[PDB]
C-alpha cells in the first residue's frame, strides 16, 4: 500500500528536532521511514544534493500537490531580504511558501518552527519569525520543545497515519494529547514542592534527596509538555529528574523570561 | 577570469562553473561552487555558509550562569559540546574550580557525544557516498554473509538476515516511493564496492540507525535529556546519592548500572560494526588515499581535550593532545595559546560582516559580529544568487587563521598532531591501520584518511568512556560524591570585570568560546567553531581554507553529478549551524 508523502524542510535551526526524531524508541525511526510514511525530501538524510535535490523537491510537490504533509524545522528570517537563510541561491522563505502551497497540512516541529526559539531571543538579529506568521492559509500543528520528546514526535506521526486525521489541538495549535497539562502537574517532585522541601544550592543535602527545584528557577509551573510523564530517551530521564529545573523550553519566548535560575513569578 | 597562486595551488576561475546548493547530508545550510577545466579537473573551489542566527549578539546582556543553555543551541548535532565550552569559559573568567566527579562526568558527556556523533556521521551522513544502496539489490545473501563473517565477529550475519534486509529494500523500492534514495548517484563509476559489500553496508546503516538512540541514554542519566542536555557553572546538576535515604531522587547504583550497560554495548557496536566497515571502505577505495589532501599535509590544528586532572587544562592533563603544525613541518609541533592576540584571528574581508578595517584579523577578545549581507556582483541579484563572487564577500562564515596560517581541524588533524608528538597508542594504531591497507603513512592525509581517523576516534572514545566511568566509581568507593562547587555561584562573589576562554575538541575539531563579564552580565561572547575553520572563506592574502583546498585538483567523472565533491566535503563532517552560529 502506498505511504503518505512527507516533505521535510529546514530554515534557521540547529537540527535538534531531526536528531530527536531519530532517537524514537517505538516505532523506531527506521520503521517510520521504511513502513509508515514516504520521507520524500529531507536535506539531512537524502542521497541527492544540488540540482538533483532540487529536482526531487520540484517533482514531489508537483506530483503530490494537495496530498503531502509538510514538516518544517527551524524558521524564516525576515532580515536582509530573507538572505540570512539561503536555499538554492534564494531566500529560504520562498522555498517555505512554495512547499506550503501544495501541502495538505503542516507540522511545525520544535520551538523554532512554532515560536522562534533561540535565534528569536532578544535582540533577534535576523528577524526570525515562526511559520504561522508567514503561512496563514494552512492547518499548522505546533509541536514545541527544544527539541520535542522523541517518542512524542513518533506518537504524533503514528496517530496521524493510524487515525487518518490531525490531532485535536489547544488554542495555540499544540496537540492536546501531549501538551494539555503542565510539567508541574505531573512532576514526581511535587510532594516536596507542597511540603516546602527545596534545593537551595547545587549538591546540597536537599539535592541529594531529589527535593523540588523551584528555588533553583524551575519553570515547570508555567510549561506545558510531556516530560514529567512520558519522559526522555525511552523513559530514562527528564531535566528535573537529573537535577536541573525545567528551562521552559516548550513555551513561546522562554529565553526572554529572565534568568533560568530566577524563580517563577 | 583571473588566476593566482596560494599554498602550492593555482586558483583559476576560467572554465565551466558548477553549483551545488543545497549541500545535503550535512547539518545546516551550505553552498559550494567550483570551476573545472577541459579535463574535468577542479581549478577553483568556493565554500559558502548560507545561514546565520547571531548567538554572539543574543548572548550580550545574559547572566553568565545561563550562557551554556543559549550556546548549546548553536548545534543539535554536536549537542552538548558548546555547553561544555561555555561552562569552561565562565569558570575560567570567574575563577571557579569544579569537584573531580563533575569533571569526570563532563568527560563522559564529551566521550558519549564523540561516539554518537562519529557513528551517525559514518552511516547516515557519509555512508551513501561509498555504499551504492540500489546495487545491494543485486547481492547474493550467502556471499554477503561470507563477507561479513570474514571481516568481523559481529553476531548478525546470517544469510537469512541479509536476505530479509534485501527483501525489505526491494519492497520499499518496488512501489516507486524511493524516499531518501530518490534521484541519487547510484551506478556512478566511482562506486567500487561489490554487491555483497553494498548489502552488508546497507544492513549496517539500518543497525546504526537503530543503535545510535541507545548511546545518548548516558546523556539522559547525567544531563536529563538528549538532544540538549543540562549543565551548570560549578559542575553538574546530577547530584549523587548511593547509600542514603532519598537515593531514589539522585544518581544511584541503578542509574550507574544503566550507564555501564550502555558503555559496554556502545564499545561492542563501534568495534565490531563501524571499525570493520571503515577498513572495508578503505580496502575497496584505495585511490581515495590520494584525493582530497588539501591542508592536511601543510597546516593542522588541535586545542586538545579531556582534562584528566580536574581544573588543569595543561599538556600533562589533557588526554587528547593539542598543538599546531605549519608549513608541512610535522617535526615541529607548536604550542597553542588562546589568549595570545597574534595566534587565533578572524578575518571578514570575504564574509558578510563589517569591521572598521577589513584588511586585519581580530582575536576573539576583540571580536565583532556586525552582519552585513553584501554579495556584490553575482550573476543574478541580491535575492537570486546564480554565481557567488569569490573575489569579494561570499559567506556567512568568518575566516579564522592561526598566526596568519589557514589550518585544518578535526579527527585527521588531531591524529597527525598526536602521532607527531609521539603518543605511543596513536603511533601504534595508525601504523597498524595503514599496514592493514598496504598504504604509506601519507595515505592518511586524504579524504579516505579523514574517514579512517573518525572511525578510530569513535573506538578511542568508547574505550575512554569505560576509563572515566571506572574513575567515577573509584571516587564513590572512597566516599567522594561532590558534583558541584557553589562558593562563587552568587554574582556578588564575582570580579566586577573579568574574561575567560573555554576550549575543547568537538567531534569536528578545535572549539573555543571567549567570554568577557562585566557587572554580572555577558559583555562579549565570541565563538570560533571547528567548521568555521574548515569551511572558511578567503583572507586578505587570498589564502584558502581546508574545504576549498581539499576540493582543489579533484577529477570529476561526470560534472553534473557531484559525487567527488560530496565525498570530500562529507569527509570533514560539515556542521553549518556551528560554523556560523
Ligand atoms: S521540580 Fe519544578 S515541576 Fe517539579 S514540583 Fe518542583 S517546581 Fe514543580
Ligand atoms: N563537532 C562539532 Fe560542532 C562544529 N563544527 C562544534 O563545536
Ligand atoms: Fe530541532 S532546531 Fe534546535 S534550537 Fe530550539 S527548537 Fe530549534
Ligand atoms: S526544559 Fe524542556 S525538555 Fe521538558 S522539562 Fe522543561 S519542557
Ligand atoms: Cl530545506
Ligand atoms: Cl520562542
Ligand atoms: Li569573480
Ligand atoms: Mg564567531
Ligand atoms: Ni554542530
Amino acid at each position: 500500500k502506498p505511504r503518505i508523502p512527507v516533505v521535510w524542510i529546514h530554515g534557521l535551526e540547529c537540527t535538534c528536532c531531526t536528531e530527536s526524531f531519530i532517537r524514537s524508541a517505538h516505532p523506531l525511526a527506521k520503521d517510520v521511514i521504511l513502513s509508515l510514511i514516504s520521507l520524500d525530501y529531507d536535506d539531512t538524510l537524502m542521497a541527492a544534493a544540488g540540482t538533483q535535490a532540487e529536482e526531487v523537491f520540484e517533482d514531489i510537490i508537483t506530483q503530490y500537490n494537495g496530498k503531502y504533509i509538510l514538516a518544517v524545522e527551524g524558521n524564516p528570517p525576515l532580515g536582509e531580504q530573507g538572505m540570512f537563510c539561503i536555499s538554492s541561491g534564494r531566500p529560504f522563505i520562498e522555498k517555505l511558501k512554495r512547499a506550503a502551497a501544495g501541502a495538505s497540512a503542516i507540522i511545525a516541529w520544535g520551538t523554532c518552527a512554532s515560536w522562534g526559539c533561540v535565534q528569536a531571543a532578544r535582540p533577534n538579529p535576523t528577524q526570525a519569525t515562526p511559520i504561522d506568521k508567514v503561512i496563514t492559509d494552512k492547518p499548522i500543528i505546533k509541536v514545541p520543545g527544544c527539541p520535542p520528546i522523541p517518542d512524542v514526535m513518533s506518537a504524533i506521526i503514528t496517530y496521524m497515519v493510524t487515525f487518518d486525521r490531525l490531532p485535536d489541538v489547544d488554542r495555540m495549535g499544540r496537540p492536546l494529547m501531549f501538551y494539555g497539562q503542565r510539567i508541574h502537574d505531573k512532576c514526581y517532585r511535587r510532594a516536596h514542592f507542597d511540603a516546602g522541601e527545596f534545593v537551595q544550592s547545587w549538591d546540597d543535602d536537599a539535592a541529594r534527596k531529589g527535593y523540588c527545584l523551584y528555588k533553583m528557577g524551575c519553570k515547570g509551573p508555567t510549561t506545558y509538555n510531556a516530560c514529567s510523564s512520558t519522559r526522555w530517551n525511552d523513559g530514562v530521564s527528564f531535566p528535573i529528574q537529573s537535577g536541573h529545573g525545567c528551562l521552559g523550553c516548550a513555551e513561546n519566548g522562554f529565553w526572554d523570561r529572565g534568568s533560568f535560575y530566577s524563580r517563577v513569578v | 577570469s583571473t588566476q593566482y597562486e596560494t599554498q602550492g595551488y593555482t586558483i583559476n576561475n576560467a572554465g565551466r562553473r558548477l553549483v551545488v546548493d543545497p549541500i545535503t547530508r550535512i547539518e545546516g545550510h551550505m553552498r559550494c561552487e567550483v570551476n573545472i577545466n577541459d579535463q574535468n579537473v577542479i581549478t577553483n573551489a568556493v565554500s559558502c555558509g548560507t545561514m546565520f542566527r547571531g548567538l554572539e549578539i543574543i548572548l550580550q546582556g545574559r547572566d553568565p550562569r545561563d550562557a551554556w543553555a543559549f550556546v548549546e543551541r548553536i548545534c543539535g548535532v554536536c549537542t552538548g559540546v558548546h555547553a561544555l565550552a561555555s561552562v569552561y569559559a565562565i569558570e575560567d573568567a570567574i575563577g571557579i574550580k569544579v569537584p573531580d566527579n563533575a569533571n569526570i562526568i563532563r568527560n563522559i558527556m564529551l566521550a558519549t557525544l564523540w561516539c554518537h556523533d562519529h557513528l551517525v556521521h559514518f552511516y547516515q551522513l557519509a555512508g551513501m557516498d561509498w555504499i551504492d544502496v540500489l546495487d545491494a539489490l543485486k547481492a547474493d545473501p550467502r556471499k554477503t554473509s561470507e563477507l561479513a563473517q570474514s571481516l568481523s565477529s559481529w553476531p548478525k550475519s546470517s544469510p537469512g538476515y541479509f536476505f530479509d534486509v534485501q527483501n525489505r529494500l526491494k519492497k520499499f523500492v518496488e512501489g516507486g516511493q524511493l524516499g531518501i534514495f530518490r534521484n541519487g548517484y547510484w551506478g556512478h563509476p566511482q562506486y567500487k564496492l561489490p554487491p555483497e559489500a553494498n548489502l552488508m553496508g546497507f544492513a549496517h546503516y539500518l543497525e546504526a540507525l537503530d543503535f545510535q538512540r541507545e548511546i545518548v541514554k548516558i546523556h539522559a542519566v547525567f544531563g536529563g535529556k538528549n538532544p540538549h542536555p543540562n549543565w551548570i557553572v560549578g559542575g553538574m546538576p546530577c547530584a549523587i546519592n548511593i547509600d542514603e535515604s532519598g537515593a531514589v531522587g539522585a544518581v544511584n547504583m541503578e542509574r550507574l548500572n544503566l550507564v555501564q550497560s550502555i558503555i559496554t554495548r556502545t564499545a561492542d557496536f563501534i568495534n565490531n560494526v563501524m571499525i570493520p566497515d571503515a577498513l572495508a571502505i578503505g580496502q575497496f577505495n584505495k585511490p581515495w588515499s590520494e584525493i582530497g589532501t588539501g591542508l592536511s599535509d601543510k597546516c593542522v590544528l588541535s586545542y586538545g581535550a579531556f582534562p584528566d586532572i580536574a581544573n588543569d587544562f595543561g599538556e600533562k592533563s589533557l588526554l587528547m593532545p593539542g598543538g599546531a603544525v605549519i608549513n608541512g613541518d610535522f617535526n615541529n609541533v607548536l604550542p597553542v595559546d588562546l589568549v595570545d592576540p597574534q595566534q587565533v584571528q578572524e578575518f571578514v574581508d570575504h564574509a558578510w560582516y563589517r569591521y572598521p578595517n577589513d584588511q586585519v584579523g581580530r582575536h576573539p577578545f576583540d571580536g565583532i559580529t556586525d552582519p552585513w549581507y553584501n554579495p556584490g556582483d553575482v550573476k543574478g541579484s541580491d535575492t537570486n544568487i546564480q554565481q557567488l563572487n569569490e573575489q569579494e564577500r561570499y559567506s556567512w562564515i568568518k575566516a579564522p587563521r592561526w598566526r596568519g596560517n589557514a589550518m585544518e581541524v578535526g579527527p585527521l588533524a588531531r591524529t597527525l598532531i598526536a602521532y607527531h608528538k609521539g603518543d605511543a597508542a596513536t603511533v601504534e594504531s595508525v601504523d597498524r591501520m595503514m599496514s592493514a591497507l598496504n598504504l604509506p603513512l601519507s595515505g592518511i592525509q586524504s579524504t579516505l584518511g579523514r574517514i579512517l581517523c573518525r572511525a578510530h576516534e569513535a573506538q578511542w572514545a568508547a574505550g575512554k568512556l569505560q576509563y572515566f566511568f571506572d574513575k567515577l566509581m573509584t571516587n564513590l568507593k572512597n566516599g567522594n560524591l561532590a558534583t558541584a562547587s557553589t562558593e562563587k555561584w552568587e554574582p556578588a562573589t564575582w570580579p566586577t570585570e573579568c574574561r575567560g576562554v573555554g576550549f575543547t575538541e568537538a567531534p569536528r575539531g578545535a572549539l573555543g568560546h571567549w567570554a568577557a563579564i562585566r557587572d554580572g552580565k555577558i559583555d562579549l561572547y565570541q565563538c570560533v567553531v571547528p567548521t568555521t575553520w574548515n569551511a572558511s572563506p578567503r583572507d586578505p592574502k587570498g589564502q584558502i581554507g581546508a574545504y576549498e583546498a581539499a576540493l582543489m585538483n579533484t577529477k570529476m567523472a561526470i560534472p553534473e553529478q557531484p559525487l567527488e565533491i560530496l565525498r570530500t566535503l562529507h569527509s570533514f563532517d560539515p556542521c553549518l549551524a556551528c560554523s556560523t552560529h
